[PDB]
């Protein structure tokens, strides 16, 4: 216990392997220390560290924090094994500043510290109007076609498809910086909403299972080649590849044979737990020497994330589905909603990211939340409203006691 | 300046002759 | 001897240690003088550290 061996990092990066006192205050040691660092990388050949002008020397975590001068190396959690770091930090101390007439006074400070529009902000702002807009124009042309048959919805809408892919596609040949690309991958996205439900919308006759087809179909590829065309923007465009395909499959099975919805979003809810459990394994699978894996982490990551989303929507949106107040065995949906929230809420502390663990764990409390919702607004009654308030309001309530206390 | 502090700075200047 | 002389006078217990092995000086890092070359042929001068 007299000793500790840690990793101590200088300048410009060679890590040192030392056995320091475990007792005598860091003060003591980083003077001896310092010479020690600059004799080896002497005798390697490298240069030395120096100071600039007013400053000191300082040993710190690897985060840069520096130790207390004062206190032992034993009294602050450092243990064998750890690393640190000596650094060299600047003298602060400067003349004060003084502005008395109160107008100059504002402007001058208020400048300082916050940031004014510019052009470049200008663009992205424009760019995300027009996104924003298009949308509502399919919303209400759809709206059209959900009560009218008339081959005006298909034409319309796909010009306006065409025209907006022809802007994005002569932008993206074109685009030179990170603020190019954002501009152009807004105007993109944009673009798959249209010919969409412009697909959708060209069989005739009233609206339903043989309609829905196309336009999943054509959501499922669009998305799906417009990811392996630009490689950015990974997440957005999986999430939509797997609801896209799964509806697919569920929507051809309908508009073949179904005896019952029961049936596809049982099938659905089946496939989506499978897909839970080989998640990890589908990202490794779909994702001058040191770069290789570099790239290769974050690609997996932003795979698994999107992953995980999309397999969480179908999975609200099936159970919702699934559970009801008022058919057959009405417990025995309730308890597998049980079972299936546990599930997610026990496996999604096995994952090491936040978004990943932390959206998870949202993905359970929604599925909760929203059969209770159910089980007020429709069996209404002043007990029932009254109960679930109870049940809503403790419920999340209890899961942060869990962590807080 | 504490004395650990005076001592520091003293042993570092100590080392120095004409 | 002068060391653990000197720690008595401050209440502090001398240097004490159980197994095979030796008592020597040691830099910061915990490496060991040289036992058989002059402390000028090393690196030590006034106000230094050990």
């Amino acid at each position: 216990p007299q000793a500790v061996v840690v990793g101590v990092m200088a300048g410009e990066g060679v890590q040192i392997g030392v056995l320091l006192d475990a007792n005598a205050p860091v003060s003591v040691m980083t003077d001896p220390l310092l010479k020690v660092v600059n004799s080896r990388l002497r005798e390697l050949g490298e240069a030395p560290l120096e100071a600039t002008g007013r400053g000191r020397w300082a040993l710190c975590l690897v985060d840069g924090a520096p130790l207390r001068a004062t206190q032992s190396l034993t009294e602050q959690d450092v243990y064998d094994g750890d690393r640190l770091w000596i650094r060299f930090i600047a003298d602060t101390e400067r003349r004060s500043q003084v502005i008395e007439h109160i107008s100059t006074a504002v402007a001058s400070d208020l400048s300082k510290r916050f940031a004014r529009i510019d052009p470049i902000v200008a663009v992205q702002v424009g760019a995300s109007m027009v996104a924003t807009g298009v949308v509502l124009a399919t919303g209400v042309l759809g709206w059209w076609r959900w009560h009218h048959n008339t081959w005006l919805t298909t034409i319309y809408t796909a010009v306006i498809g065409v025209l907006v892919l022809a802007v994005a596609m002569l932008l993206l040949m074109r685009a030179k910086t990170d603020a190019d690309r954002r501009v152009a991958d807004i105007m993109l996205m944009s673009a798959i909403m249209p010919v969409t439900v412009a697909a959708a919308a060209a069989p005739p006759g009233p609206v339903g299972s043989p309609q829905a087809v196309l336009g999943f179909g054509v959501l499922t590829v669009a998305a799906a080649l417009a990811l392996r065309f630009t490689g950015r923007r990974l997440g957005i465009y999986t999430t939509i590849v797997i609801i896209g395909a799964l509806t697919m499959l569920a929507a051809l099975a309908r508009m073949v044979a179904a005896t019952s919805a029961v049936t596809l979003l049982s099938s659905l809810l089946l496939i989506c737990v499978v897909a839970y459990h080989a998640a990890p394994a589908l990202s490794r699978r779909l994702a001058s020497s040191v770069r290789d894996v570099l790239l290769q982490a974050e690609r997996a990551r932003s795979f698994l994330s999107g992953l995980l989303t999309g397999l969480g929507v179908m999975v609200v949106v099936c159970m919702t589905s699934l559970c009801d107040p008022h058919t057959g065995q009405r417990w025995l949906p309730l308890i597998l909603a049980g079972f299936t929230s546990g599930f997610l809420l026990l496996r999604g502390r096995s994952y090491v990211d936040r978004w990943q663990s932390i959206t998870l764990a949202g993905t359970a409390v929604i599925i909760a939340a929203a059969v209770c919702v159910r089980y007020a607004l429709e069996l209404s009654s002043p007990l029932a409203v009254s109960i679930v308030a109870a049940i809503l309001v403790l419920l999340p309530a209890a899961g942060m006691a869990a962590a807080a206390h | 300046v504490s004395i650990a502090e005076a001592e520091e700075f003293a042993q570092k200047l100590a080392q120095w002759r004409l």
